[PDB]
RNA sequence: CCAACUUCUUAGAGGGACAAGUGGCGUUCAGCCACCCGAGAUUGAGCAAUAACAGGUCUGUGAUGCCCUUAGAUGUCCGGGGCUGCACGCGCGCUACACUGACUGGCUCAGCGUGUGCCUACCCUACGCCGGCAGGCGCGGGUAACCCGUUGAACCCCAUUCGUGAUGGGGAUCGGGGAUUGCAAUUAUUCCCCAUGAACGAGGAAUUCCCAGUAAGUGCGGGUCAUAAGCUUGCGUUGAUUAAG
RNA sequence: UUAAAGGAAUUGACGGAAGGGCACCACCAGGAGUGGAGCCUGCGGCUUAAUUUGACCAACACGGGAAACCUCACCCGGCC
């Protein structure tokens, strides 16, 4: 009998989007911010919106919820763009191939242009997983 | 219901009427210029007879 | 107000919390907390008012919940 | 009954109405009565705000056969805060205000006035 | 013939049964070793964890 | 000015409760479950969609179509009578079958609300005296938080009598008398008094309603009302048992 | 002799067809009963000059319908 309706949830996700720096993990202060910054037409859904606002205060300070607010979003510009490594994941200059794929680059005239020490395929033909339910 | 058919339903109409009261030590001539400052159709104001 | 039984619960509540609000004002709350220690663990209702009330009648029965007897045949 | 109801349904909605619906019931073309209703817009039905956001008017039309029944109701807009529409906005929606662009939060600068 | 009337403690209640929501299943422990535990059915309000008395010890639970 | 105050009373504005706080569960989502604090962690209701029913109402309506009758009028009024007539069946109820009681006397607590009217005649009643009761006269008050009224309600409480009996349980049936309303009381309007004192000993199949101030017991007030409630609608009081081809 | 019979899909409604829910106008655990008796009051039947009539879960203390007359329709008379 607790479960909050659409108009309470959609009006509280628009608060936390747009006034996130002015909020906190207390109920009685967030009740007063939304009182002063949003036109609520009664007292009952006022603090019922403010309840779900504080519910999202602890919810998004633990991680990236559907959270288009600035600070959680600008911090992932230091993940997609930052961590470019000082040494590459590609440039190791010691990489392995197989005797058939070196024949592929042999007609590409890249046989001796490369270093490319080879590994051999372990000779079984044990692919194509066994059939039937057990 | 406008007849006897139905399921024994009843509607409950009510009219709450309010009443307030104020004494004054006023002269009975300036009472009218306190009376002539509101139109306010939904009230009913009465002034007590001056003999007290 | 009330009845023969609802008044002696009300005066029981009254004289129990009257000296509590006397002791929170004219002596310290250290004595008050010591005696409200007694008057809470033993049946809390000596200084809190019981909220439940008359719970009005409806238009289909003799009381508020029950109904008149339904007949079919 | 179909030409007359459209001219009135077009006329409420062009006067600035949040929604309206008209029901005309009676002996139409045919000997058994039926009801043509011509709903439009949004209209609330339950609660107390359908006491002052709506006005209802039920009238009768005495024709040569039977009697028709007109039933018109308009849902009134909140906007004017004045003559044509009510105050006290609809209780299930929230008007949030947009904040300002938040210039000068940076490094300190002091004046004397 | 005479079985010892064995008092018994319930662990986790396995939900209602009995085609009318009248009987519940308790899987008692036997008050001598909690290793030795059988599934049983009782009626009335149960209150998980408490102790109930068995006039008969082991026949069957709700199982076709 | 030979006192202040607002606790209780009355409202008015504002506050407060949001699953907010703490543990557990769940995709650590929505949420659920416990506890804390608190007056309260689900008070009770009003409105209430789309599409309908050959549901009910022409006997609510100067809402109304068509048909019928319209002066020896199915219009309207007056006198009388009937809708109450009883071998029977059924439906909502009221009082009961008793000692967890009935009498008699004591002692003690309510809430909701209503009251003199345009036509409209009649309202609620305190006190004082006549009567044994129903009632009757005098004298007031009230258009009402001002008077009835601090609404001295019943149950219950405390004492007395009765003792397992169709009993002092139950009060149907019925005779005689007395009052009040009304133009009129017989086919008893109602009320009062003395008498008469019937079934009924807890109710087969079947079935109804209901989870907390609930059910049930108990009275009280609106409606109807000149006269009047076993009805309904409200109120407290005692209080539980478990388609892009 | 006859204007349909029929096919394939669609939405319904229904199933003594499955799965998931829910409600004391459903049940369980219970309570108070009702159904038995006396009376009150409504309905059918009977009888009647007339016993006016509406309605048969969602009719039956319901037409707010507790009619002495009036209401009042119905029956017996007389006026206007
Ligand atoms: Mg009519
Ligand atoms: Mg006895």
């Amino acid at each position: 009998g607790r479960v909050r309706t659409k108009t309470v949830k959609k009006a509280a996700r628009v608060i936390i989007e747009k006034y996130y720096t002015r909020l906190g993990n207390d109920f009685h202060t967030n009740k007063r911010v939304c009182e002063e910054i949003a036109i609520i037409p009664s007292k009952k859904l006022r603090n019922k919106i403010a309840g779900y606002v504080t519910h999202l205060m602890k919810r998004i300070q633990r991680g990236p919820v559907r959270g288009i607010s600035i600070k959680l979003q600008e911090e992932e510009r230091e993940r997609r763009d930052n961590y470019v490594p000082e040494v590459s994941a590609l440039d190791q200059e010691i990489i392995e191939v197989d005797p058939d794929t070196k024949e592929m680059l042999k007609l590409l005239d890249f046989g001796s242009l490369s270093n490319l020490q080879v590994t051999q395929p372990t000779v079984g033909m044990n692919f194509k997983t066994p059939r039937g339910p057990v | 219901t406008p007849c006897g058919e139905g399921s024994k339903t009843w509607d409950r109409f009510q009219m709450r009427i309010h009443k307030r009261l104020i004494d004054l030590h006023s002269p009975s001539e300036i009472v009218k210029q306190i009376t002539s400052i509101s139109i306010e159709p939904g009230v009913e104001v009465e002034v007590t007879i001056a003999d007290a | 107000g009330g009845g023969h039984v609802a008044q002696i619960y009300a005066i029981r509540q009254s004289i129990s919390k009257a000296l509590v609000a006397y002791y929170q004002k004219y002596v310290d709350e250290a004595s008050k907390k010591e005696i409200k220690d007694i008057l809470i663990q033993y049946d809390r209702t000596l200084l809190v008012a019981d909220p439940r009330r008359c719970e009005s009648k409806k238009f289909g029965g003799p009381g508020a919940r029950a109904r008149y007897q339904k007949s079919y045949r | 009954v179909r030409r007359a109801c459209y001219g009135v349904l077009r006329f409420i909605m062009e006067s600035g109405a949040k929604g309206c619906e008209v029901v005309v019931s009676g002996k139409l073309r045919g000997q058994r009565a039926k009801s043509m209703k011509f709903v439009d817009g949004l209209m609330i039905h339950s609660g107390d705000p359908v006491n002052y956001y709506v006005d209802t008017a039920v009238r009768h039309v005495l024709l040569r056969q039977g009697v028709l029944g007109i039933k018109v109701k308009i849902m009134l807009p909140w906007d004017p805060t004045g003559k044509i529409g009510p105050k006290k906005p609809l209780p299930d929606h929230v008007s949030i205000v947009e904040p300002k662009d938040e210039i000068l939060p940076t490094t300190p600068i002091s004046e004397q006035k | 013939r005479v079985q010892p009337i064995k008092l018994a403690r319930v662990t986790k209640v396995l939900g209602r049964t009995g085609s009318q929501g009248q009987c519940t299943q308790v899987r008692v422990e036997f008050m001598d070793d909690t290793s030795r535990s059988i599934i049983r059915n009782v009626k009335g309000p149960v209150r998980e964890g408490d102790v109930l008395t068995l006039l008969e010890s082991e026949r069957e639970a709700r199982r076709l």
